[PDB]
RNA sequence: GAGGGCGCUUCCUAAGGUAAGACCGAUGACUGGGGUGAAGUCGUAACAAGGUAGCCGUAUCGGAAGGUGCGGCUGGAUCA
RNA sequence: UUGAGAGUUUGAUCCUGGCUCAGGACGAACGCUGGCGGCGUGCCUAAUACAUGCAAGUUGAGCGAUGAAGAUUGGUGCUUGCACCAAUUUGAAGAGCAGCGAACGGGUGAGUAACGCGUGGGGAAUCUGCCUUUGAGCGGGGGACAACAUUUGGAAACGAAUGCUAAUACCGCAUAAUAACUUUAAACAUAAGUUUUAAGUUUGAAAGAUGCAAUUGCAUCACUCAAAGAUGAUCCCGCGUUGUAUUAGCUAGUUGGUGAGGUAAAGGCUCACCAAGGCGAUGAUACAUAGCCGACCUGAGAGGGUGAUCGGCCACAUUGGGACUGAGACACGGCCCAAACUCCUACGGGAGGCAGCAGUAGGGAAUCUUCGGCAAUGGACGAAAGUCUGACCGAGCAACGCCGCGUGAGUGAAGAAGGUUUUCGGAUCGUAAAACUCUGUUGGUAGAGAAGAACGUUGGUGAGAGUGGAAAGCUCAUCAAGUGACGGUAACUACCCAGAAAGGGACGGCUAACUACGUGCCAGCAGCCGCGGUAAUACGUAGGUCCCGAGCGUUGUCCGGAUUUAUUGGGCGUAAAGCGAGCGCAGGUGGUUUAUUAAGUCUGGUGUAAAAGGCAGUGGCUCAACCAUUGUAUGCAUUGGAAACUG
């Protein structure tokens, strides 16, 4: 954060592919169970893969409608 | 020539200029009661006939010079100092 | 920026040069209660008359002082 | 669009006169929870239930429904519910459906939507054309000899109120308009209007 | 100094003019004085709102009609009324 | 000769320098408090008349809960 | 002209009370899905920087003047006509001197916190070509000069010597005086004062223009300049137009007076001189922040909130500052200066600013395309013709929004083959269903047509002024005459096969939609309560379901609920709270009654957004949505009455 704020925001889902020097989208999200946060991270983004047919929307966390 | 205002002067000392108090009660949109407000208008003195208590009246005309917007020509109300 | 530079310089040059031919026409001003001298000083608005810029109320404001003891 | 009616046919047991057919046995939602037991509802559940029976029985969409249903919530003449349910017949497939020719409103919407029946000089591509009373409905003879229409729609049947039924030319003219005195399912402005129109 | 013109007001293929007395300086879609009449030539057809009064006011003051506006005044007889004042 | 550009100094004068600030941000060795997390360790307090009931404003002595005292009130008791 | 809550300190309740959330709107993005057509809209973003096009010309009805004519006659050679003598004009773009908008059109909100914005008055502060149109002549001569002679310089840039034309240039100078003043009287006249006539002043032209023809005079225009209207401006004032008094004393031309310069004008508008005030604790200055308004999203309204896009005003033009011209600019595409970039430089010099439309590079959520023409207007000149216009009209990009239809319909349902659960039954497919009968929404193809996108300026006829004059021309009452870009454009026939054309979110509740289900407080899910530690409707997981759709859902913003600043529509004993108590400053409130007053208060006339927008109606891209229209609806204001209340 270039504006002197938290070096944290939550990565949802199991696992992640990113590393240092990766552009990271910024969900506006809060979890009471997760201390010291203000923001979350948009998983299910341009830099995100996953496994589809999820029982919630099939397409977050890096997924689509399954092309078979 | 046209319009009119009314009120006591603050400073009855200056030359060819004198102000006026304003009573005007204008509305507060929340509270509803129209509230007094005192605008000031420094303008003409004829012979500098300045007295505590009197009221001069304006003229919508050429302004005299800087800050002298009307010509306070006619002293319609005349009081006596105490 | 096509020919309007010429529209600026030929006009500004020509009638500003007329204004050079108007400065001491206004001035070199003695009192001179003379009919012809006040035909000069009164004529100052009307000395070129098409590039003389005979202007609205300019003769009148130039007749406040001029008429105000023109001589 | 063109979805089934396990909701109308099963979650109410009544596919009303957008289709009209009472369905057969096994009135639950089948597959899972078909051999299983019942459920319950609430005032939300019958706001829900009434908007889905009146909306989803017919063939209406919700975009067109709630937009033209605020446009049924226009005036303030006391009980607006006459102006609500009065605009249940003013779609043309419902008009032919109350001529009794088409089996469902979806059939007259199909074969009126195809540009078969040319209602007064226009290739009809909206069967929710907003109907004005006292006007005729011109029906093309090609449509009158469509074999799906010859099978069901030209296969004549009884006829409702409020129109004139040209059995020879399969036409109609809206005489009066049906209303709460005429049509009666459990229509409630609290349920549908207080489900949609600024829930209230 | 003073003119009288149309007003482009319509669809991609259904325009609709609206006659407004104007100037050489006047924006024909923006700043105006006051429109006089609403016009549609070829639908359906020769459609116009006319009052034939404020055109006489701004011809007492003197304005400039447009093509179909001037020809509309020849289709209004007020130019023959200028023969009458003549 | 008049007048004229140039001839011809000044006025205002855009910018740049000067000085002595003030404002506001960034920034900072070390450092005061506060919050968070351990579940170390010190302690009996505050809670029952909670183990000297307190609770204030104030002075003053403690590692610390805290104490001593000035005066006041129950948001205090056995019931005085 | 209206009104729900949820889950939450809950050992148990109420109340104070916060936290939770549904609904809608977005110049939004994102995972998915992306059908079509119509209607719209789209750097909110770095006033960042710009190779890349276009953005304002005009006329030969003034003028110079090359070229074509050979305006082929002149030896028109003898080539059997022409190399030419080349007859003087279609004289060729017919360059460049002249006029016009140059201030259009168009953006961009950087700044700007109040005469800027939006109302009302006034020129007793004023201007106004371009239009309507009044008197009104188109006097009067002269002279350098663009171009052309033309010699040069210079790397270019850019000039210079050099004489002369032309003027639809200039200029003296009588002729123009109600213009301004010079006068003499005053009806009037208001602190200033305004207003009719009573004596003297400046100076005009394109003697032009095309022509016409003639009672030899008639049309388009500039100065003659008024005679007004009209337009578009000028400044002053009333009104409301952000927060910080941890934003206190502030102010030096400051504030008055006189004079002068200016101006279109009163005006420290300036400046000189002489006076010392004035503001301000009922917010002046200083700092942050802001383009403003009509309007518009939400709220039942009260309102909150925004200023997008549209329209108006204001402001700006890399930055800063001047100033000429121009009727009007301190001027996106004027100048000059500086600075900052950049380019060329042989280093001696020159040149420019996309906050114009495009488009490029920046930076993101944020590309409209480096497309056509101006017919459909709009403006500019031009007698007209004509000309140009990245204005506009259109086409193409964006599901970025709004609408509208749809991918099948009808019969036929058995649990049917089929999936899954399964206590082994039952159950999906719910009216294509497994079949059957057909059909052309949108698209298949053949395409008939192909959307009117359209008015006369150009010529004729005829009428009027009938223009000493019919001429000619002008007014404008007719016909002929092109009115293209979406174009074979929407629409329509032949309609092809059900065949080409529906997915997204959600299921612990919180609000409707739970069992197979690895799990085992594990991984993960979540706005709140939360969960998951062995069979979790929370999760991964399949099936069934719950809501929607070419859009779903997610967060980013805002409104509501929230009465959660409670005027409408609070509380103060303990739950947050009465100063630690007195005065007697403002300020607030007023025992009774008589009368005036109408100030406020109610009634009537007057202003009111050009508009656009609501309440209705009409037509229509069908009908849709929404557009076009038509009214209605308004402190926008000023003026008569009312003494019932207050003052």
């Amino acid at each position: 954060l270039s504006n002197l704020m938290e070096v944290t925001a939550y990565i949802p889902g199991i696992g992640h592919n990113l590393q240092e020097h990766s552009v990271v989208l910024l969900r506006g999200g809060r979890v009471k169970d997760l201390p010291g946060v203000r923001y979350h991270i948009v998983r299910g983004a341009l830099d995100t893969a996953g496994v589809a047919d999820r029982k919630q929307s099939r397409s977050k966390y890096g997924a689509k409608k399954p092309k078979a | 020539q046209r319009k009119v205002y009314q009120g006591r002067v603050v400073s009855d000392k200056m030359d060819k200029t004198i102000t006026v108090v304003v009573e005007t009660k204008r509305n507060h949109p929340v509270y509803g009661k129209r509230i007094n407000y005192s605008k000031k208008y420094k303008a003409h003195d004829e012979n500098n006939s300045a007295k505590t208590g009197d009221i001069v009246r304006i003229m919508e005309t050429r302004p005299l010079s800087k800050d002298k917007h009307f010509r306070l020509v006619e002293i319609v109300e005349e009081a006596v100092i105490i | 920026a096509i020919k309007r530079a010429e529209l600026n310089k030929i006009a500004n040059e020509r009638n500003a040069q007329q204004k050079s031919a108007m400065r001491t026409l206004i001035k070199k001003f003695e009192a001179a209660p003379s009919e012809e001298l006040y035909r000069a000083a009164s004529s100052t608005i009307d000395k070129a008359a098409s590039k003389g810029l005979i202007h609205a109320n300019k003769a009148s404001r130039d007749k406040a002082r001029l008429a105000a003891k023109l001589g | 669009y063109t979805g089934p009616s396990w909701k109308q046919s099963r979650r109410y047991g009544i596919s009303l006169t957008g289709s009209g057919k009472e369905i057969a046995r096994r009135n639950y939602v089948p597959g899972q929870h078909g051999p299983n037991n019942r459920s319950k509802l609430s005032e939300y559940g019958l706001q829900l239930a009434e908007k889905q029976k009146l909306r989803f029985t017919y063939g209406l969409s919700e975009r067109q429904f709630r937009n033209l249903y605020v446009a049924a919530t226009k005036v303030k003449e006391g009980t607006v519910g006459y102006n609500f349910m009065t605009l249940l017949e003013q779609r043309l497939d419902n008009v032919v459906y109350r001529l009794g020719l088409a089996t469902t409103r979806r059939q007259a919407r199909q074969f009126v939507n195809h540009g078969h029946i040319l209602v007064d000089g226009k290739r009809v591509d909206i069967p929710s054309f907003r109907v004005q009373p006292g006007q005729v409905i011109s029906v093309r003879e090609k449509s009158m000899k469509v074999p799906a229409i010859l099978e069901a729609v030209e296969a004549t049947k009884g006829r409702a109120n409020f129109v004139s039924f040209d059995a020879d030319k399969l036409e109609g003219t809206l005489v009066r308009l049906p209303e709460r005195d005429e049509i009666n399912p459990e229509i409630n402005d609290a349920l549908i209007v207080e489900f949609y129109n600024k829930m209230m | 100094s003073v003119k009288i013109r149309l007003t482009r007001m319509g669809s991609k293929k259904k325009p609709f003019y609206r006659i407004n007395v104007a100037d050489s300086r006047a924006p024909r879609d923006g700043k105006f004085i006051e429109t006089v009449g609403t016009y549609n030539p070829l639908v359906t057809e020769n459609q116009v709102t006319l009052k034939e009064e404020r055109v006489l006011e701004w011809l007492s003051n003197g304005a400039q009609p447009s093509d179909t506006v001037r020809n509309l005044l020849s289709k209004a007889g007020v130019m023959k009324k200028f023969h009458e004042s003549k």
